[PDB]
This record gives structure tokens, C-alpha cells and sequence, in this order.
């Protein structure tokens, strides 16, 4: 299936410091991952992701590998209240994905939305320019307060996108539990990866 | 732990080098990076080794950046294997100057070193010697300057010598390499100068903010100012002079009395050597 | 008529492992391009690690070769790997029959792979000895027999060389700066005294051998120490130190002010 | 052929390029003889088969137009054709050896132009004749583009060979050009 290099993007924030269903958001984040970058790396072997920390201090939370590395760095916490360093984050996931080892591998994306989401349409849509000019993968996960949508998150997926999952496919993720029976259905993982 | 002068081996600087054209990486608007080893141990810094970093810039203006820690760490190990006495120091850009986001990353290499440094190589040479320049960072928290040099150990006495031979100077003695360095120092200073003046004007128009600081250390380069063809001075170097001149007086004295003695030989040499020919040519 | 282009960065980091690992024969491998039947180039060096045991076959280490290979790919430094340095401190440049097995090691994986083998101790300031030739003093191992030799040159650039001008060059500070005179008084002092021993030995010097020859020189002078080269050189010192003192000075006093 | 016929295992001892000397050390012998030449190099010319190593019959090739040097400007634009219709390896170079052989002097872009593709085909057995040939054909006050072009090539393209006999195709056709050279000289030069 997949051979692109993606980037996990994690808000521990205002939504991941608080249990969105079990345990914390932040926790609910965590086995997604491992379950979703599972079927990444099972999409193939070789398939890369990032994952990096936006907040108030943007930062890889580490990079490039293919296997445990990830979900041995993932282990490791955050800042759980933090805040949108998203833009900027995704500015990174981008910059990262174009380091992303071994091309032939597409740019992909995979942000949790567990902050207020603070930032412009057009620098958004300049991400998601960028992004389509990069060609990148993007699919997000959101829930937010409300949710984060009919917002940048909307307009975003779709202004990255002329085809789907070449650009972006969205889920925006609802109140309760069964996260990896939810995403079952969203194009975050399998349909067009 | 706090330390003073800096050194480097030359093969850092070819190392970086061949990072700066192996990697094509433009000289306007791109640098080059890559993290360096040595001993950072005493209160000098030895550097001896180097390698090559990968790392990505924000568009212009870069607001964040990327360098792999994961390529550090799978790295690092992977030249402890080879030589375990060169320990990771700091980094370097090959960028003309600093910038804005080195101090921001220093604070990152503290997490893989202790101290950390940071060097700048000139890649572009198009200015004067030593193409590096040393910093680290001290509170606030800037970058302090540092001196450097380029120490040859053995191994790059031997190198740089095979090579640069058809280079070098030819020159040697001990006269002309003194009065060269001289000007060489000369040439220095005019630039510094420049450099003070025109920035004060910049002061007075590049919209100067103020730099207290920088205007108190002006003026004690000018309290510091010896002047003063003073009746003191005036005797000190008349003096001084005078006890250069008997040595002198000597040297070349008795120095032309050695060629005079050498000269005398040789006339011996033709004497007798025109005595055995036009002997010779008797029979 | 074959040859091989030995790139800078290439031969310092060899010479800088080999005399390193004084005195166990290191080895590394060299990354480089074939350009035809006539040439190989070395752009690119790097270490393999030691063993309980000398440079061998085994001594090459798979898992450390390809995790250094894609490292380097992610820099762009992607070349074959082309031959492998060595190095026999002490002994010369030669192939002993274990060296020999190994380069048939390389032989299999590409047939134009190069050995090279590095002498750090006597290698010289001078010329720097190096030698790179593949297979079939060092006669002595069958240079012609087993192996045989092959040609170096470096791929130069304008500026590594203006890099490595400043290798012997001075700092900046430097030129204006005037060493402690009362100290240097001294050497004026001392130096004229140890001279002025001296003037007496070259006056015996010119009454005795006066009447002699070079055969009869050669048990005076080989003995002791004529004075002569030490007036002459001593004179050296006195003369351009002072000078670049006197010269210093003379700057400081109307430049500084 | 005195001794030629005297050691035949004289061929065994010679090698591919030898076997390609060997060849062409015929021309010499029979230079001077504007017809039998050809006739000589038959058995061993083009297309008239081998008996092995097609040096030997690249060896003809250069070693034809020793005799007809300036005469042979037809055997030779025909090899040139020979050489143009596949220009490469010892095929192209003994042919790409004699073509400018003959064609010293002569000014044919052709000669300049076939060898300057086999010139950039960059076979360091090939595009080395190409880089005297050119000179040969031009040889003169030559083109200063062609000047250009193997200057060009020179830094251009890499070989030590190939860039190496540029020059000289560069000395070519600066001939008694003097003053004029002085320019690609200084460049040389520098």
C-alpha cells in the first residue's frame, strides 16, 4: 500500500490534558498511533512518519524511522496543557516530510487536534498551498471543542486537496470512545491511504 | 569548565568543505551544518573531527527549523566504534555569520554534549585567513567570540604539507616572514576601523538603537590611547633604540667579518688551483 | 597509464585514522566513482572500527558498512565503494598475502576495486608515501608477482588550498604586538655574552687550522664545535629579532596614537 | 613483411592495442603506395571480416591513410562514413585515428563534426583520436569554436585522455596563428 514518509502531529493541550474517553485524550492519542502507525508500517514496511510537538515550543517529539522507534519515543509525556503550535507544527511536518529519508516516499500528515486551534485562513490555506505545492499526504484527527471545523480544519483538508489522499482526506473526531473503531471509517487510515 | 582559546585541525575545515560543494548548498539564501568532535575537557577546546548534519530552514525567514537527532545518535555511536576519544562537542554552519535560530539549537546540542560550542566556517574564502570563527553561548545568553587557530597534529603536518606544497611560501629565514606578518596585522586593523566607523554612522542613521555598551568601550579605546611624543616618552625609545643599535652594530659587524674570512679562502682556492692547471699545462 | 584522483578531504582523514591507530593496521573503505578503465576516484573516507585482531576479511563489518552507507545517503554522499585503505606503520607500502585474500574479497564485489595502503610513521612531511594497486622493498612480497602497482593523483580546488595557507599563518592581534622588552634586553645581553666566548674560539680557530688541510679538518671539526656557524647564526637571532623589535616599535609609537 | 611473416606467434604476443599497432605499423611499410595500401589493409580493412580482435581491424583503419595522408580523403570520409554510421570503441577510434590522418590539413566540418560526436561520446579509446583529428582537419588557423568547443570540452568534459589530447587538437589548429593563440594560450596558460 503506502510508500511515503508521514509525520504523526500531537497537541498534548487544552483537549489532550483532559480524557476525551480513555484514559486521558492525550492516552487516547497514544495506542491510536501505535494502532494506526501499526497498519502504517503493515500498510508497508519502510513507511516513515515524524512525530513533533507545536505548543509553545514547536519541536520534533522524533523523526524518520520505521518500526518501534516512534512508539518508543511517543512513550514519553508532553507538555499536557499546551497550546496551537499547529501551522507552525505543520510548517515543521512539512519541512520534516521534506527531509523524509529515502524519496519515493510521499509527504504525509497525521495531526491530532487538541488545541483551541489559533491561526488565519490564508496562512492555513498557505500551509495547505505549501502542502499541495509539496504534495503532501494530510489527514487530520479533530475533536475539539464543538469540534475544531466548520473552521480552518474544513476549508483546510479541502484546500490542500486537488486529488484525495495525494493531498488530504479529513476526519474530524466525534464525543465517546472507539477511536480505532472510528478512524476504521475516516480516510486516516485504510480506504485511500 | 570555563575555557579560553580554541583549536582546530585543518581536516574539519576541508571535512566542512566538501559538505558545503558535496551538498551544493547555495551561499545566498542556505548554509551548511554538521556537529563536531574533539576534547572539551581542559579550558582550551581541542577539535579534530566532524561530520555532516542534515537539517532544513523555514522557507525564508525561518521561524522554525529541523535537524535529526535521531541521525546524531544512530551517528555518534557509529564514530565511537572507531575512535572513543573523540567526544561531541558542538556544530557548526558554514553560513557567513550567525543568525537567528543558533542560539535557539545550542540550547539543543546542551542535551548531546556538555558545554557546546559553535564555529562558523567561511566557505567562501573571498575574505583574509582563518575562514573560522569560535563562540560559545554565556548569560541574556549571547554568543561570546572566542580565538582560534589551526594546529597541525602530525598526522595533518604531514597532509597539508604534501599538498599544499605547491603552495606554501617558499620563503623561510625568519626576517621576511616577521616584517610580512607586520602587514599583515596592518591590513587587519585598517578594517576594523572601517568596520566601528561605518556602523556608528549606521548608529547616527541605520536607525541605532543605542548599544551603551558598545559606545563606553569606544571611549576607553580612546582613554587607552597612548598619546604623547611626551619628554618621557620621547627618552624611553631614544634609549630603547640606542641599546638596539650596539647590538646591530655587532651582528652585521661581525657577520661581514665571516664573509671577509670565507672570501679570503676562496682566493686561496683559485691561487692554488691556478697554480696545479698552469702547472698542468707544462706537461 | 591507470590512475587513480585522491580527493583532500579524503587523504587527510586517512593519514589522520593511520596515524591514530599507531600501531595496529587500521582499515577503512574509500567511496569513489569508476570514470573509465583508466581511472578511479576517491572522493570519500571512512573508519571501520579495530578488533581483538589485525585488518582481515572479517575485520570488515556489514552491519557498521550499510548503516553507514544509508547515513551517508541521507546526505547525498552516495558512491560504490571503491577500495579500501590500511595501513603497515613502519613497514613500508606492500601487500602481505593476508592483505591479499582480503583485496580478492573486493576483487569479487567489483573487479577494479583498488587496495591502498597507508604508512603514517615514516611517512614524511615532505612527500607524504602512499600507495594504492591491486592484484594479478616491497619486491621483497612479490610486487610484480602477486600484484602490481598503480598511479595517485589529488583533485585540487582553489580554495581548500586557501583554507590550508592559514594553516602556518599567524592570528590577528598578531603584528602589533611587542614581546616584554626588559626580557628581550636579556637575549641582547645573554645572547652577546655566549657570542662574545665565542669570538675567542674563532681567532684559535684561524691561528690553528691556518696550517692544515680538509682531511687533518675533518678530526678537528667533527670533534668539537668551530666557531664559525655559531657567530653566523647567532648573528641571526640578534639581527631580525632586534629588527622586528626596532621595526615593531617604530610602527606602534606614530601609528598608535 | 619480412619479419612479419617471420614471427606469426609474433601476433599471439601481441596485444588487443599491439594487435591495433600491428595493424597500422603496415601503412608505414607500404607508404607510399597509393594504390596496393588498401589492397594491403584489405584482408585486415573493414567488413572484409578478421581473424580475431578488432583492433587489428581498427588497426587498418588508422594505418590506411599512413600511405594515403591527404590522399585518402575518399577511403577516409567513407571510413568517416564507417565512423559516422557508428562512432565508438576501437571501431571509431583507429577510424577516428586515420580519418583526421588523412584529412591533416584538409578542412572538413565533418571531420571536425563526426569526431566531434565521437569526441563527446567520451570513449577515452575513441574520443581521444577525435580530439587530434579535429585539430588535424583544422589544422590552420582552425575555427576558434571549435577552439571553444574542445577548450570547452577540455573543462568540459571528463577524461584525462580525452580532455588530455583537446589541446593539442587546441595546438593544432593554432598554427603560425602566433598572436592569435595567445588568448586560448594565456587561457592554456593559465
Amino acid at each position: 500500500m503506502v510508500l511515503e514518509s508521514t509525520m504523526v502531529c500531537v497537541d498534548n493541550s487544552e483537549y489532550m490534558r483532559n480524557g476525551d474517553f480513555l484514559p486521558t485524550r492525550l492516552q487516547a492519542q497514544q495506542d491510536a498511533v501505535n494502532i494506526v502507525c501499526h497498519s502504517k508500517t503493515r500498510s508497508n514496511p519502510e513507511n516513515n512518519v515524524g512525530l513533533i510537538t507545536l505548543a509553545n515550543d514547536c519541536e520534533v517529539l522524533t523523526t524518520l524511522t520505521p518500526d518501534t522507534g516512534r512508539i518508543l519515543s511517543k512513550l514519553h509525556t508532553v507538555q499536557p496543557k499546551g497550546k496551537i503550535t499547529f501551522c507552525t507544527g505543520i510548517r515543521v511536518a512539512h519541512l520534516a516530510l521534506k527531509h523524509r529519508q529515502g524519496k519515493n516516499h510521499k509527504m504525509r500528515i497525521i495531526a491530532f487536534v487538541g488545541s483551541p486551534v489559533e491561526d488565519n485562513e490564508k496562512d492555513l490555506v498557505k500551509l495547505a498551498k505549501r502542502l499541495k505545492k509539496e504534495k503532501v499526504n494530510v489527514d487530520i484527527i479533530n475533536f475539539g471543542e464543538e469540534e475544531v471545523n466548520t473552521e480552518k480544519l474544513t476549508a483546510f483538508v479541502n484546500t490542500l486537496n486537488g486529488k484525495d489522499g495525494t493531498g488530504s482526506h479529513l476526519v474530524t473526531v466525534p464525543p465517546g470512545p472507539s477511536l480505532a473503531d472510528a478512524l476504521i471509517s475516516s480516510p486516516i487510515l485504510a480506504g485511500e491511504g | 569548565l570555563a575555557v579560553q582559546k580554541v583549536v582546530v585541525h585543518p581536516l574539519v575545515l576541508l571535512s566542512v568543505v566538501d559538505h558545503f560543494n558535496r551538498i551544493g548548498k547555495v551561499g545566498n539564501q542556505k548554509r551548511v551544518v554538521g556537529v563536531l568532535l574533539g576534547s572539551w575537557q581542559k579550558k582550551v577546546l581541542d577539535v579534530s573531527n566532524s561530520f555532516a548534519v542534515p537539517f532544513d530552514e523555514d522557507d525564508k525567514d525561518d521561524s522554525v527549523w529541523f535537524l535529526d537527532h535521531d541521525y546524531l545518535e544512530n551517528m555518534y555511536g557509529m564514530f565511537k566504534k572507531v575512535n572513543a576519544r573523540e567526544r561531541i562537542v558542538g556544530w557548526y554552519h558554514t553560513g557567513p555569520k550567525l543568525h537567528k535560530n543558533d542560539i535557539a539549537i545550542n540550547e539543543l546540542m546542551k542535551r548531546y554534549c556538555p558545554n557546546s560550542v559553535l564555529v562558523i566556517i567561511d566557505v567562501k574564502p573571498k575574505d583574509l585567513g582563518l575562514p573560522t570563527e569560535a563562540y560559545i553561548s554565556v548569560e541574556s545568553k549571547t554568543f561570546e567570540h572566542v580565538t582560534s587557530e589551526i594546529g597541525a597534529e602530525e598526522a595533518e603536518e604531514v597532509g597539508v604539507e604534501h599538498l599544499l606544497r605547491d603552495i606554501k611560501d617558499t620563503t623561510v629565514g625568519t626576517l621576511s616572514q616577521r616584517i610580512t606578518n607586520q602587514v599583515h596585522g596592518l591590513k587587519g586593523l585598517n578594517s576594523k576601523l572601517l568596520d566601528i566607523r561605518s556602523y556608528l554612522e549606521k548608529v547616527a542613521t541605520g536607525k541605532l538603537p543605542i548599544n551603551h555598551q558598545i559606545i563606553y568601550q569606544l571611549q576607553d579605546v580612546f582613554n587607552l590611547l597612548p598619546d604623547v611624543s611626551l619628554q618621557e616618552f620621547v627618552k624611553a625609545f631614544y634609549l630603547k633604540t640606542n641599546d638596539q643599535m650596539v647590538v646591530v652594530y655587532l651582528a652585521s659587524l661581525i657577520r661581514s667579518v665571516v664573509a671577509l674570512h670565507n672570501l679570503i679562502n676562496n682566493k686561496i682556492a683559485n691561487r692554488d688551483a691556478e697554480k696545479k692547471e698552469g702547472q698542468e699545462k707544462e706537461e | 597509464a591507470e590512475q587513480v584522483y585522491i580527493s583532500s578531504l579524503a587523504l587527510l582523514k586517512m593519514l589522520k585514522h593511520g596515524r591514530a591507530g599507531v600501531p595496529m593496521e587500521v582499515m577503512g573503505l574509500m567511496l569513489g566513482e569508476f570514470v573509465d578503465d583508466y581511472t578511479v576516484r576517491v572522493i570519500d573516507v571512512f573508519a571501520m572500527p579495530q578488533s581483538g585482531t589485525g585488518v582481515s576479511v572479517e575485520a570488515v563489518d556489514p552491519v557498521f558498512q550499510a548503516k553507514m552507507l544509508d547515513m551517508l545517503k541521507q546526505t547525498g554522499r552516495p558512491e560504490m565503494v571503491v577500495g579500501w585503505y590500511h595501513s603497515h606503520p613502519g613497514f613500508g607500502c606492500w601487500l602481505s598475502g593476508v592483505d591479499i585474500n582480503t583485496q580478492q574479497s573486493f576483487e569479487a564485489l567489483s573487479e577494479r576495486a583498488v587496495a591502498v595502503v597507508v604508512d603514517p610513521i615514516q611517512s614524511v612531511k615532505g612527500k607524504v608515501v602512499i600507495d594504492a594497486f591491486r592484484l594479478i622493498q616491497a619486491l621483497i612480497h612479490g610486487l610484480n608477482r602477486h600484484y602490481y602497482s598503480i598511479t595517485i593523483n589529488y583533485r585540487k580546488n582553489e580554495l581548500e588550498q586557501k583554507m590550508l595557507l592559514n594553516l602556518h599563518k599567524k592570528s590577528w592581534m598578531e603584528g602589533l604586538t611587542l614581546q616584554d622588552y626588559s626580557e628581550h634586553c636579556k637575549h641582547n645581553e645573554s645572547v652577546v655574552k655566549e657570542m662574545l666566548e665565542l669570538a675567542k674560539n674563532y681567532n684559535k680557530a684561524v691561528e690553528e687550522e691556518d696550517k692544515m688541510t680538509p682531511e687533518q679538518l675533518a678530526i678537528k671539526n667533527v670533534g668539537k664545535q668551530d666557531p664559525k656557524r655559531h657567530l653566523e647564526e647567532h648573528v641571526d637571532v640578534l639581527m631580525t629579532s632586534n629588527i622586528v623589535q626596532c621595526l615593531a616599535a617604530m610602527l606602534d609609537t606614530v601609528v598608535f596614537k | 613483411d619480412q619479419f612479419l611473416r617471420d614471427n606469426l606467434e609474433w601476433l599471439a604476443r601481441a596485444t588487443n592495442w599491439a594487435k591495433f599497432t600491428a595493424t597500422a605499423s603496415l601503412g608505414v611499410i607500404h607508404k607510399g603506395h597509393e594504390k596496393e595500401a588498401l589492397q594491403l589493409m584489405a584482408t585486415y580493412l573493414p567488413k572484409d571480416t578478421s581473424p580475431g580482435s578488432a583492433y587489428q581491424e581498427g588497426g587498418g583503419l588508422y594505418a590506411l591513410g599512413l600511405i594515403h595522408a591527404n590522399h585518402g580523403g575518399d577511403i577516409i570520409d567513407y571510413l568517416l562514413n564507417q565512423l559516422k554510421n557508428a562512432s565508438n570503441d576501437i571501431v571509431r577510434h583507429g577510424g577516428s585515428l586515420g580519418l583526421g590522418l588523412a584529412a591533416m590539413g584538409t578542412a572538413r566540418q565533418d571531420v571536425y563534426d563526426l569526431l566531434k560526436t565521437n569526441l563527446y561520446q567520451d570513449d577515452a579509446v575513441t574520443g581521444e583520436a577525435a580530439g587530434l583529428a579535429l585539430g588535424l582537419v583544422m589544422l590552420g588557423s582552425k575555427n576558434a569554436q571549435a577552439i571553444e568547443d574542445m577548450v570547452g570540452y577540455a573543462q568540459e568534459t571528463q577524461h584525462e585522455k580525452i580532455l588530455r589530447g583537446l589541446a593539442v587538437g587546441i595546438a593544432l589548429v593554432m598554427y603560425g596563428r602566433m598572436e592569435e593563440a595567445d588568448a586560448l594560450i594565456e587561457s592554456l596558460c593559465r
